[PDB]
């Protein structure tokens, strides 16, 4: 269950859902500034109720 | 080792060449050089835009040497399977060949593939 | 009076159900000086303009060799003119490197339309500001083809743009029906006769303003320019 | 982030002038030791005597600070400052400088004037601590990144009058801490009826070879407070 | 009777905070009385029509084997908060091999809440916590704010009519409060001001002690509405 | 809507988003065109307008070939219709090389719908602004045929018209009986509506364009003939 | 041929790995923490200046601490470098440990370099 | 730039406006739907309507098959309720990959409202205008109903409505509920309920009818003939 | 290591009711995790998929019956 998947299955609009979703959120980056979490990017990505 | 590597040499057309591979979380190594030093370095990303995101197209950049066509189709048609294979990343690739044919980029890939670290 | 908020991204739809920015962006194709092209029925002809001042503050590439069956005239914006030049000849070279064999003209033209249409709805974007003019030949003979910064193009028996070609235009339309027939040395002629018509009425055409190129059956894309246009020059008529 | 045509910063100049109507702080350096003094805005019955707003902060066993500000950006810098103390207390076996961690906070604190897009920090510091190269220090810091030592300052609501009062009644290498207190305690009480539950007062000093810090009690308060009443009673 | 388009108020205090705070001020009443052995927590959960299914969705969870909370705003960021405390937990305990403390979880919820006050292109979240815990046999009370500032309490209130709950905890405390009567107490504070009929099944009521955080089976609750 | 029709991800205080309708009024500035669905096939037809006498015939072609058993009538932007045209002849491809079989007109119209919608919510793009209808036959299946709006909402017609005047165009369509007739017929009748829906005070002259795909093609979209697009234009002509 | 060597240190609280990467008179050198690679720097020695030639590749122009270790070890080799230091601490006198550490692993080991 | 132009922006009175107007782009549809549990059965039920003549009205529907065993009805704008359905069918595929069993409908819920929630709190992106009921039948529990909201809240209910005349559908669910169920008196209290309300006489074509039981635990949408035979048993 | 009648007779502690013969500690956080989330007692099917992509004999009881992997 990938990309490649979801477009075989679905269509092509899935994954550039998805992506345009990524990078919407992802807008709240920076290099010189303190540390940050990813509240919003991990409740999108599904990994906000699991350990790495 | 947090960076993983590979290397080895053969001799490609005559002329004696060394392939060199490695790993990062965000870009692949690929130095293919026939003078023992690196000459034009070239950047292979996926773009942007596309409309496929599983298989985008690639955008390729000189950044350090001569710019002409045949150096980003050579490196497209070089390295497009090492950016498929590593799951859509960037490649970096510095190369120094002294003539530029299909057959000797046929050679090639198979070297590369052997050197295989993605 | 109304169109303050709406004339300023090309991401933003009027109330009326335009875009302006893409009709500001067509408008900059007429800031660069004329071509013309036209077509027979076994060649292409390309014929361009140079700019009024003199040649010694620079020199000006109005027509550029894509490959050995390719070329394009170009009237608008230098850098979006290189762009597009190094695009279609890094496909051109693709085509030949890989498959050994030409590429053909309706198939360049179609991905130059497709690429050019994506910076038209992206934000933070403009669009292309050149016009294109491409005369090829190919297993279907010569063609004549034409390019629009909002992503069109069409296929020409002849056509003209720049800066005043609106003469030109009309002359072609006027004379267009005997074309077919004519051999290089008319059809030379019938271009540089349409391209007069946008000079005023006292000047006239010289070997320091006109640059020619011309493709076709068994000869490959030629550009004239400086004293080589002296054989076509000749033999022209008072206007 | 972006230059005023007479080359001022809107946002800092906005931090500052929300400072201005924060509580007030006061700072007072004297031959044996240093204190700070605060203002207690806010007060109820059912606190639970700790994390009760308690504006005086402990860094290290060497150091204390105070803010007049955002509480949370506060609790962010203060947290920030123990980690880089603790940081450099493990790479070179020794307490760090008072001035180098107001160095260090003051460049975080100048990085967000000029980079990025967020708002800069609404706090406003004041640091006393002790060291072997200096001995007693007093520091103060402001939202632009500003820093510099003092010797009698103070920060908050009605700052100016305090500043003026103690510039007038100020005297240096005479003053210990009995002297202190008592000046600190006529300057709040002026610049603020003050009562004794509505102050906090905290002292820093050395015994043995030891650096302790300690806050007053509220008979302690009540004891400086009726003899400074007294003291005024007496006088007229 | 204002809007304001500036970051500070005229009073020194950020304008969208206050806003926030007005945001939670309008949400349900929820009451913490910290008694001498053990927190208790308690909430409304009136429904608007009986069609509803209270055995659906909870206001009182617990994030683990020692640490309870409540809320009193918008409901989505209290759930979206109640994960990252559990993940953050998790972390502490794989990482240290040790129960969090109380106090470093409500330090580590604050600082995640003040990280949404500072960026672009987001909005505070419109929620206030109560956290109980208990640590070295000694109970643990905070509450914290929208924008992240929290302070350790021994009886507060917070929702609607938070101001007559707040008289009515500090006329009826007592130091030596037990469990029971902490119960009772929080209990008629609810009631105070309730416009209905209290039930077993409108109210909410959790609990910690030496063994743990536990929700009361509805049961439990209707025994303790028995009494009074 | 103004103070709320600046972007696509803002809504109205009734409930509007108000880029999608002046994307859909964008279509209104275009040339009309039609499809009717018959017995064994399926018809269209284009009123094209010529710009200059220097462009070759059968340049800036509104009606596309999909595939070898799919066509495709577009009216709005041009650049836009070619993007989705490209498209779905990618998701065509697709689903032949995966499945081994021809795609169904009704997953086809859908992925193209949910393209189309996915350009709705950002304030990084802006929506299409052009609409187009899909058109198929098959032994098995019959005739099919499709519409897709820039809102992204995709229905099976009977009759379809889009362009400037396809309020027009729908009431004459009304008065047929297309479940009975064939596409010798259809053609006269669609050419018949074509030039009954057009303006020639206000617009120059036009000419006509014809297609189908059915039963007698083979399951094929192809250009009609010569002689009969004449003797349809001469019956139209003579019926007007 | 080409050699590669490959070691590491911990700094502060931290541990940074090195990769150096050695050619015919030319050198390349990775510095970081985690596998990213983001910064990119090249310098030469010259004839027509007294500071080495150098240019940024790669990253954002406002991190000088590639360019100027490239110049500094091109300067001191007499070689073709190429620098990418990915390390994001703000402390500014981290760089001079991470120097110092790539200073003793050269006199460590010099004929890896 | 104004209170209630912005998605990340509270109020003065702490309101946010542009869920409020979400919330409104519900009833530009015009339907309304009702779902209604059962003792051991759950139904759904729809207003249809085709008004034009030319339009094929087999591929008009508002019923959908998530699983083989959790049905769904939405109500709102028609491309939102696709594109949230697709959302869904996805969710549900990775849950099964991810876990080794089939997604619960309480789950599938709050996930489904998850995700709704970051819309609320960036300024990038816009929520959906359309409300999903779900239904299906627990290993443990029975017959569930759940609802949700473009604001990120969800709730299970006994029987609930959603589009226009939702408030009128609650009214007479209420009393019909406070009153007190076989899988016959569901479907004629659900369809009593959408009559009444509508104030019209309904015809076989006129509905939409999708049910699940625990007998046969799959999902299942009725034919023209069952709703018509439904409908003489009723009358 | 027998499947008795109406339970498994079987010591590492993953979670209630499924026992296994660290990453042990990080599988039991995310079980716990889970549970916490759903409200329900974890499923041997999901400590088995979670071992799976973590890489020895499983055995618990769930409410579907006695389970043993290898």
């Amino acid at each position: 269950m990938n990309f490649s998947t979801l477009r075989n299955i679905q269509g092509l609009f899935a994954p550039l859902k998805l992506q345009m979703e990524f990078k919407a959120v992802q807008q709240v980056q920076r290099l010189p500034f303190l540390s940050s979490s990813n509240l919003s990017l991990d409740v999108l990505r599904g990994n906000d109720e699991t350990i790495g | 080792p947090l960076v993983i590597s590979k290397q080895k040499t053969e001799v490609v057309c005559g002329v004696p060449t060394q392939v060199v591979c490695t790993a990062f979380s965000s870009h692949i190594l690929v130095v293919v050089t026939q003078f023992g030093k690196m000459g034009t370095l070239v950047s292979l990303e996926p773009s942007s835009v596309a409309s496929d995101v599983s298989k985008p197209v690639l955008t390729t950049k000189v950044l350090l040497g001569q710019d002409e066509p045949l150096i980003h189709v050579f490196a497209k048609n070089l390295v497009a399977f090492v950016s498929q294979e590593a799951g859509n990343r960037a490649v970096l690739l510095a190369v120094a060949v002294k003539d530029k044919s299909m057959e000797g980029l046929k050679a090639l890939r198979e070297v590369i593939r052997v050197c295989q670290v993605w | 009076m109304f169109r303050n908020q709406y004339d300023n991204d090309v991401t933003v739809w009027s109330p009326q159900g335009r875009i302006h920015q893409i009709e500001y962006a067509m408008e900059a194709v007429k800031q660069g000086s004329a071509t013309v092209g036209l077509k027979s029925k076994t060649h292409a002809v390309l014929v361009a303009l140079k700019r009024a001042q003199s040649e010694l503050a620079a020199h000006q590439k109005k027509i550029l060799h894509v490959d050995n069956h390719i070329g394009i005239s170009i009237a608008g914006l230098t850098a979006d003119a290189r762009l597009l030049c190094n695009f279609m000849r890094q496909e051109c070279l693709d085509s030949r490197f890989v498959f050994d064999r030409p590429l053909p003209v309706s198939r360049l033209v179609s991905l130059i339309g497709s690429k050019t249409q994506i910076p038209t709805q992206r934000y933070g974007r403009r669009p292309y500001g050149v016009g294109l003019l491409i005369a090829g030949y190919d297993d279907m003979g010569p063609h004549i083809f034409q390019t629009c910064p909002s992503a069109n193009y069409f296929d020409c028996r002849a056509m003209s743009i720049g800066a005043r070609s609106q003469s030109a235009r009309t002359y072609l339309e006027r004379h267009m029906s005997e074309f077919m027939e004519c051999n290089l040395n008319e059809l030379v002629k019938h271009g540089l006769r349409a391209l007069r018509e946008t000079l005023p009425a006292e000047q006239d055409l010289t070997t320091k303003n006109v640059s020619i190129g011309i493709v076709g059956k068994d000869l490959e894309f030629t550009i004239y320019d400086d004293d080589d246009v002296s054989p076509f020059l000749e033999g022209l008529e008072e206007r | 982030t972006i230059f005023s045509p007479e080359g001022r910063l809107y946002q800092v100049e906005y931090a500052m002038e929300a400072i201005g109507h924060a509580g007030t702080c006061l700072g007072i350096l004297a031959n044996d030791g240093v204190l700070l003094a605060a203002e207690r805005r806010n007060i109820h019955k059912l606190l639970d005597e700790v994390f009760f707003s308690e504006k005086i902060y402990k860094l290290n066993e060497d150091m204390a600070c105070s803010v007049a500000g955002i509480t949370s950006d506060a609790n962010v810098l203060t947290n920030e400052l123990r980690l880089i103390a603790q940081r450099y207390l493990l790479q070179y076996q020794e307490p760090i400088p008072c001035e180098q961690l107001v160095t260090a906070l003051c460049d975080i604190k100048q990085a967000y004037t000029q980079f990025g897009g967020k708002r800069p920090f609404g706090v406003s510091l004041l640091y006393i601590g002790w060291d072997k190269h200096y001995g007693f220090q007093l520091y103060q810091s402001d939202p632009s990144g500003n820093y510099g030592g003092w010797k009698a300052t103070c920060i908050g609501n009605n700052s100016a009058a305090a500043v003026s009062m103690l510039k007038q009644d100020y005297k240096e290498g005479e003053m210990t801490l009995k002297s202190a207190l008592a000046l600190a305690i006529k300057v709040l009480n002026k610049t603020m009826k003050l009562s004794a539950e509505k102050v906090e007062i905290a002292t820093l000093t050395r015994e043995n070879g030891k650096t302790v810090i300690r806050v007053l009690k509220q008979k302690e308060v009540e004891q400086l407070i009726k003899k400074h009443e007294e003291e005024e009673a007496k006088a007229e | 009777y204002s809007f304001s388009l500036t970051t500070f108020s005229p009073s020194g205090k950020l304008v969208q905070i206050e806003y926030a705070l007005a945001a939670v001020a309008g949400g349900a009443p929820s009451v913490g009385i910290k008694a001498a052995n053990g927190v208790v927590l308690a909430t409304e959960k009136k429904q608007k029509s009986i069609l509803y299914d209270e055995r659906s969705v909870h206001k009182v969870e617990p994030i683990t084997k020692h640490i309870g909370l409540v809320y009193s705003g918008m409901g989505p960021d209290y759930r979206v908060l109640v994960h990252r405390a559990r993940k953050l937990a998790q972390q502490y305990y794989l990482v240290y091999q040790e129960p969090i403390p109380t106090a470093q979880l409500v330090q580590r919820v604050a600082s995640v809440m003040q990280e949404y006050t500072q960026s672009g292109g987001v909005r505070p979240f419109g929620v206030s916590l109560l956290i109980c815990g208990w640590n070295e046999g000694r109970p643990y009370l905070f509450q914290s704010d929208p924008s992240g500032a929290y302070f350790a309490w021994k009886a507060t209130a917070m929702g609607k009519n938070y101001v007559n709950g707040k008289t009515f905890l500090e006329k009826r405390y007592n130091e030596d409060l037990e469990l029971e009567d902490a119960i009772h107490t929080a209990i008629l504070t609810l009631k105070e001001s309730f416009e209905g009929q209290m039930t077993e099944d409108n109210i909410e009521v959790g609990i910690c002690n030496e063994a743990g955080f536990r929700r009361l089976t509805p049961t439990e609750v209707k025994d303790y509405l028995a009494a009074i | 809507g103004t103070g709320y029709d600046l972007s696509a991800s803002t809504f109205s205080p009734d409930g509007r988003v108000f880029q999608v309708e002046y994307a859909m009024k964008a279509v209104e500035n275009s040339s009309t065109a039609i499809g009717i669905r018959c017995k064994d096939g399926v018809v269209f037809g284009v009123e094209k307008l010529v710009l200059s006498k220097l462009y070759e015939e059968g340049s800036n072609k509104r009606l596309f070939n999909v595939d070898r058993h799919v066509g495709m009538a577009v009216a709005g932007l041009l650049a836009d219709a070619r993007s989705l045209a490209d498209i779905a002849r990618e998701e065509a491809s697709n689903f032949r090389s995966n499945f081994g079989y021809n795609i169904p007109l009704k997953h086809l119209a859908d992925r193209v719908a949910m393209y189309v919608h996915a350009y709705t919510l950002y304030s990084a793009v802006r929506p299409f602004g052009c609409s187009f209808m899909l058109g198929s036959y098959s032994v098995n299946d019959g005739a099919q045929l499709y519409m897709i709006d820039p809102s992204g909402v995709s229905y099976g017609y009977w009759g379809c018209a889009i362009g400037k005047a396809r309020q027009a165009a729908k009431t004459e369509i009304e008065k047929l009986q297309m479940k009975e007739m064939t596409c010798r017929d259809i053609v006269k009748e669609v050419a018949k509506i074509i030039y009954i829906v057009h303006d020639e005070v206000k617009d120059k002259a036009f000419e006509l364009e014809l297609s189908w795909v059915g039963e007698l093609t083979n399951g094929r979209h192809e250009i009609v003939p010569k002689d009969i697009r004449e003797e349809a234009e001469k019956y139209a002509k003579e019926s007007l | 041929d080409v050699s590669l060597h490959n070691f590491s240190a911990r700094l502060w609280e931290q541990l940074v790995h090195f990769h150096v990467m050695r050619l015919t008179d030319s050198l390349f050198l990775w510095v970081g923490a985690t596998p990213h690679l983001r910064n990119l720097a090249v310098a030469m020695c010259s004839r027509y200046d007294s500071i080495p030639v150098s240019t940024s590749l790669l990253g954002d122009t406002s991190d000088t601490t590639s360019t100027g270790l490239a110049q500094r070890l091109a300067r001191k080799t007499n070689k073709q470098v190429f620098v990418s230091y990915n390390l994001q601490n703000t402390d500014s006198n981290f760089a001079l440990l991470v120097e110092n550490r790539i200073k003793e692993e050269m006199e460590a080991f010099p004929e890896k370099f | 730039a104004g209170f209630d132009r912005h998605i990340t922006i509270f109020s003065p009175e702490g309101r946010l406006y542009q869920v409020e107007y979400a919330f409104k782009a519900i009833n530009q549809g015009g339907l309304t739907s009702v779902a209604v549990r059962g003792k051991d059965c759950a139904v759904i039920v729809t207003q249809k309507k085709v008004p034009d003549k030319l339009l094929d009205s087999s591929t008009v529907t508002h019923l959908f098959k998530i699983t083989e065993n959790i049905g769904c009805v939405m109500t709102g704008m028609t491309a939102d309720s696709r594109s949230q359905v697709q959302r869904a069918r996805y969710e549900a595929a990775n849950w099964k990959y991810k876990y080794g069993y089939e997604i619960p409908v309480d789950m599938l819920c709050k996930r489904i409202a998850d995700i709704s929630q970051v819309y609320t709190q960036n300024a990038e992106m816009r929520p959906l205008g359309c409300c999903m009921i779900l239904i299906g039948i627990d290993e443990e529990q029975g017959p569930q109903v759940y609802k949700c909201d473009p604001a990120g809240y969800y709730c299970g209910f006994k029987a609930t409505a959603a589009g226009v005349k939702q408030t009128e559908s609650t009214s007479f669910l209420e009393k019909k509920v406070k009153k007190k169920w076989t899988f016959e008196q569901t479907v004629e209290t659900a369809i009593t309920c959408l009559s009444t309300v509508l104030s019209i006489d309904f015809k076989p074509s006129e509905i939409e009818v999708g049910v699940v039981t625990v007998e046969n635990p799959k999902f299942r949408i009725l034919t023209e003939a069952e709703i018509d035979a439904h409908l003489v048993a009723l009358a | 290591g027998v499947v008795y009648k109406d339970g498994i007779v079987l010591i590492h502690f993953i979670s209630p009711n499924i026992y296994c013969c660290m990453t042990t500690q990080l599988i039991s956080s995310n079980l716990e995790l889970h549970s916490l989330s759903t409200g329900r007692l974890p499923r041997v099917v999901t400590a088995n998929r979670m071992l799976k992509q973590m890489l020895l004999v499983l055995g618990g009881v769930d409410v579907t019956g006695p389970h043993l992997y290898s």
